[PDB]
RNA sequence: GUGAAAUUCUUGGAUUUAUGAAAGACGAACAACUGCGAAAGCAUUUGCCAAGGAUGUUUUCAUUAAUCAAGAACGAAAGUUGGGGGCUCGAAGACGAUCAGAUACCGUCCUAGUCUCAACCAUAAACGAUGCCGACCAGGGAUCGGCGGAUGUUGCUAGGACUCCGCCGGCACCUUAUGAGAAAUCAAAGUUUUUGGGUUCCGGGGGGAGUAUGGUCGCAAGGCUGAAACUUAAAGGAAUUGAC
RNA sequence: UCUAGUCCGACUUUGUGAAAUGAC
């Protein structure tokens, strides 16, 4: 899993967790890699996945539902979706 | 349709319980049955079903019936009772044997055939077992 | 504080109808009557609307469940089976 | 007085044996709703493969024959798995080594689906001394893993005539004995047994392929 | 009174050994507890070796042989004299008599 | 008597009395 | 008075320009907004539609048709399903396996339900009250509450009368009896408690 | 089917033979003075999930430890409630024998049960009848796991298999007394009147009695806790000679 | 002493074939 390396982000790099942010990134080109969970809206994925091939942006699908990539981020909120801005340490490399 | 010299290979069937004692000559497939003599067909008392005596005499009286239907030679399939109790073959196997091989039928391959189970369902009697 | 040592939600039938059945229904008064985690929002917000019938409240997804659990044990053997066989038509 | 009313029938082999005499059968005669060939129809004759291939080294292998059709009086078998004999199976158990079997599913070009069974046993060195040849339950995995993948690939390629060919020679269990012997030594390598689980409907036409002109 | 250091049995460093059942009678006893022969013979017996092989249809055949391991309970190994009560220094002589 | 049957029939009086005293409460 | 719940499903129409409304059984399983498909091709999913020639054997399914387009006859209550036997292509059949337990044969053109009615577990709460009855049988019919027949007069049932409540005679009555005669056990093969093989 | 029989089945085709299918259970041989697990217990294949001992280590923390009232997790079989399943076997019940009698042992049929899920029960000769941690004190071979060294063979792909030496850890066994013990016997049950490493539980003649009572846990079955009056000169352990 | 219903057989609705077996 990713889950290692999602870490090191959370307290070295930057990101944008919910799906508003995630299309503020992605039109500023600001985001590196989208990241997404399987339970997200059918209508939202594909919404962030076209907005991610306009912006020629790696998408990657979390292995879980909303509530586990929160828990990754250390946080204690559910996440859709998240941006990765600053890779931090070989996170995008190796996606 | 046999000419002399060539052999017509039956299957005998031999099943020496503890308790009787089965003569069974069938064809190859085993799907046709040409003669069946029981050991307790021969005496009057149940103790004797399973004696060797027993089984010598149904051995006679199905080699005597073979050679009318043109058998003259027999493969064996020796059998105890198999699965999940004895399989130890019964005392007349070796007399049933014996008395074919001594009335013109020609041997052909043994075999034992005795259901063995690969585990199997609980014996009878209880966990301690058969109390004399 | 504790207001019930054991008797708990069936606590409202007071002493009617026998120890032995007010224990038999206390199991499905108080599964028809929780909440259910919902796979397609996350939420625990999914409670019973009538009999076999399941609504998440935050994302209006309606689910047909079992009488007084959202997912009965047979639901779950049924899936794998059917996940099973179609796997081996599909290969 | 019934046996007065059946009629003899010969057994035929495929061409793959040697010997095409496996024997004799009877039956009722033909009369009205009891037809003679149907009786006959998938009748498993059970015979020993020194008697198919005329050797006494292949007295320990049984081939079971299935009737598919009768022309006139010859009645045409085909392979319908084999297996050991129980003498020769209760043989080679024995105490003090360990024992290794594996089954597979596979299917021929000829649409017959078997399950091939393989049973192997470590087998000692010369100089060794110690009283045991135990392996590993993980060497007894990597050993059935190369047993599965063996059979598959000779069965996958190779169709029925031809993958019977194979059993008599037994070139499947000197594979897999060539394979295993980096992993631990091994020693009476065979097919123990085959299974027809599925086999194509029946064609007069490949049936005739392994069998000649018996008139 | 301990009457052996084995305690009749064949256990160590595990708890539990599922039973088998006598071939005799068909007693549940432990298997490492149970007397096990293993015995080998032919399927013909020795009386009848010569009238066979000579009614045998084969020029070449080699008789099969009977393989049966029994495993019997301590009560049936005594009674049928499978195994006979020994000394107190008899006892713990465990190679195979001769 | 066997220690087995002795406790057998020790359980057995201890349910009478069970019984015989709870008839008065 | 159906505890199962139900689905209403929307279908464009083959050839007219309008929709297609339509009220199925609800399977175990099934949500609002998931996709349905109906026919010969349909994937093995909890929830569609199929011909019973394209499900495999041991599959659970539900509202099975026992005529090629009777639209469902079989396995409609709550938790209750079938489960496909074995097929047989020379007869063009298949052996189901009823809620009851029994085997039948149908075509193979018979549609059924992939999965197992919705709200099983039903009847494993007890109703406690006579209300609760009243309530459950009030949107059935007139069924309920049920006055014993010893406790009538003679006049109204064969079980009536006597200076003690008694049948009086044997309770099991024939297959052929006539009506008002056909009371109690009717055509009882056995009675009493069900043990051994016979609960089977 | 039995010592012998009978209950029982059978020309309406029993038993027997071949083929095929279903059902449920079980996992033979391999299988051992072998392995894993806290114990109970664990044995068909492959995949997935988390966990673990030992070994190796010139890695890291630096006393964080040992044993434990209270309080907790697990705990064969049987049993209890309900659903499923219900082959086999089979308490109770019935019957056939045997017998002076036979509610038994033997035989035949069979209910609960035996399998599974959910929830309880917490007891076994649950035994190594031997609590756990630590040090020391004979010899010997075999075996299981890991590692180090040496060596030349393999119808094999440095390695594996085998051979030889050694180290650590584990299940055990064999000889022996310089030891211990009432002895059986024990390499610990040794290092104890030359008495003291640490710590928990627990016994005080035999019965009454794991009974009465109270409390507590359990749906129940019962579990845990647990007396007294009174009675008795023995009961008991190991070993010896006889008799049987 | 009867009867609705119900079960059962024959004829009727009721035609086209085949095979086995049997009678004249
Ligand atoms: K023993
Ligand atoms: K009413
Ligand atoms: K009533
Ligand atoms: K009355
Ligand atoms: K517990
Ligand atoms: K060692
Ligand atoms: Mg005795
Ligand atoms: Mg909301
Ligand atoms: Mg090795
Ligand atoms: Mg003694
Ligand atoms: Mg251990
Ligand atoms: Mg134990
Ligand atoms: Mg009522
Ligand atoms: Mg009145
Ligand atoms: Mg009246
Ligand atoms: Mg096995
Ligand atoms: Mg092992
Ligand atoms: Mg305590
Ligand atoms: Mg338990
Ligand atoms: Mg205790
Ligand atoms: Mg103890
Ligand atoms: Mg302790
Ligand atoms: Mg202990
Ligand atoms: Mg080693
Ligand atoms: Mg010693
Ligand atoms: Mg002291
Ligand atoms: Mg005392
Ligand atoms: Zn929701
Ligand atoms: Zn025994």
């Amino acid at each position: 899993s990713i889950n290692n390396r999602l870490a090191l982000v959370m307290k070295s790099g930057k990101y944008t967790l919910g799906y508003k942010t995630v299309l503020k990134t992605i039109r500023s080109s600001k985001g590196k890699l989208v990241i997404i969970a399987n339970n997200c809206p059918p209508l939202r994925k594909s919404e962030i996945e076209y907005y991610a091939m306009l912006a020629k942006v790696g998408v990657h699908h979390y292995n879980g539902n909303n509530v586990d990539l929160g828990t990754a981020c250390g946080k204690y909120y559910r996440v859709s979706c998240l941006s990765i801005i600053d890779p931090g340490d070989s996170d995008i490399i190796k996606s | 349709s046999v000419r002399e010299g060539e052999l017509v290979f039956g299957v005998a069937h031999i099943f020496a319980s503890f308790n009787d004692t089965f003569i069974h000559v069938t064809d190859l497939s085993g799907r046709e049955t040409m003669v069946r003599i029981t050991g307790g067909m021969k005496v009057k008392a149940d103790r004797d079903e399973s004696s060797p005596y027993a089984a010598m005499l149904a051995a006679q009286d199905v080699s005597q019936r073979c050679k009318e239907l043109g058998i003259n030679a027999l493969h064996i399939k020796l059998r105890a009772t198999g699965g999940n109790k004895t399989k130890t073959p019964g005392p007349g196997a070796q007399s049933a044997l014996r008395a074919l091989a001594r009335s013109g039928m020609k041997i052909g391959r043994i075999e034992d055939v005795t259901p063995i189970p690969t585990x199997s369902t609980r014996r009878k009697g209880g966990r301690r077992g058969r109390r004399l | 504080t504790k207001r019930t040592k054991k008797a708990g939600i069936v606590g409202k039938y007071g002493t009617r109808y026998g120890a032995s059945l007010r224990k038999q229904i206390k199991k499905m008064e108080v599964s028809q009557h929780s909440k259910y985690f919902c796979e397609f929002c996350g939420k625990y917000a999914v409670k019973r609307k009538a009999v076999g019938i399941w609504g998440c409240k935050d994302c209006g997804k309606v689910k047909a469940g079992g009488a007084y659990t959202l997912n009965t044990a047979s639901a779950v053997t049924v899936r794998s089976t059917i996940r099973r066989l179609r796997e081996q038509t599909e290969s | 007085d019934p046996y007065a009313k059946k009629d003899w029938y010969d057994i035929k082999a495929p061409s793959v044996f040697e010997v095409r005499n496996v024997g004799k059968t009877l039956v009722t005669r033909t009369q009205g709703t009891k037809i003679a060939s149907e009786g006959l129809k998938h009748r498993v004759f059970e015979v020993s493969l020194a008697d198919l291939q005329n050797d006494e080294d292949h007295s320990f292998r049984k081939i079971r024959l299935r009737a598919e059709d009768v022309q006139g009086r010859n009645v045409l078998t085909n392979f319908h798995g084999m297996d050991f004999t129980t003498d020769k199976l209760r043989s080679l158990v024995k105490k003090w080594q360990s024992l290794i079997e594996a089954h597979v599913d596979v299917k021929t070009t000829d649409s017959y689906t078997l399950r091939m069974f393989c049973i192997a046993f470590t087998k000692k060195r010369p100089n060794q001394q110690k009283r045991t040849c135990y392996a590993q339950s993980s060497q007894i995995r990597q050993i059935r893993r190369k047993m599965v993948e063996i059979m598959r690939n000779q069965a996958q390629s190779c169709d029925l005539k031809d993958l019977v060919l194979k059993f008599i020679p037994e070139s499947i269990g000197r594979e897999i004995e060539k394979a295993t012997s980096s992993i631990f030594p091994l020693q009476n390598v065979f097919i123990r047994k085959v299974k027809i689980l599925k086999a194509p409907k029946f064609d007069l036409g490949r049936l005739m392929e392994v069998h000649g002109d018996y008139s | 009174t301990f009457k052996r250091r084995n305690g009749g049995r064949n256990k160590h460093g595990r708890g539990h050994v599922k039973f088998i059942r006598c071939s005799n009678c068909g007693k549940c006893c432990p298997k490492d507890k149970a007397i096990k022969r293993f015995l080998v013979r032919n399927i013909v017996e020795q009386a009848a070796v010569r009238d066979v092989q000579e009614a045998c249809a084969f020029e070449l055949y080699t008789l099969p042989k009977l393989y049966l391991k029994m495993q019997y309970c301590v009560s049936c190994a005594i009674h049928s004299k499978v195994v006979r009560v020994r000394s107190r220094t008899d006892r713990r002589v465990r190679e195979p008599p001769q | 008597m066997r220690a087995k049957w002795k406790k057998k029939r020790m359980r057995r009086l201890k349910r009478k009395r069970r019984k015989m005293r709870q008839r008065s409460k | 008075g159906r505890g199962a719940p139900l689905a209403r499903v929307t279908f464009r129409h083959p050839f007219r320009y309008k929709h297609q409304k339509e009220l199925f059984v609800a399977a175990e399983g099934m949500y609002t907004g998931q996709f349905v498909y109906c026919g010969k091709k349909a994937t093995l999913m909890v929830g569609n539609v199929l011909p019973l020639r394209s499900i495999p054997e041991g599959a659970v399914v539900c509202n099975v048709e026992h005529k090629v387009g009777d639209r469902g006859v079989f396995a409609r209550c709550s938790g209750d399903y079938a489960i496909v036997i074995s097929h047989n292509p020379d007869n063009g059949t298949t052996r189901v396996k009823l809620p009851s337990g029994a085997k039948k044969i149908v075509p193979s053109g018979c549609r059924a339900m992939i999965g197992q009615v919705a709200g099983g577990g039903r009847t494993e709460k007890p109703m406690l009250k006579a209300g609760n009855a009243y309530h459950k049988y009030r949107v059935k019919r007139n069924c309920w509450p049920k006055v014993r027949g010893v406790a009538m007069n003679p006049v109204e049932h064969p079980h009536g009368g006597g200076n003690h409540q008694h049948i009086g005679h044997a309770s099991t009555v024939r297959r052929d009896a006539p009506p008002g005669q056909k009371v109690g056990l009717i055509a009882a093969r056995r009675t009493g408690r069900l043990r051994g093989q016979a609960r089977a």
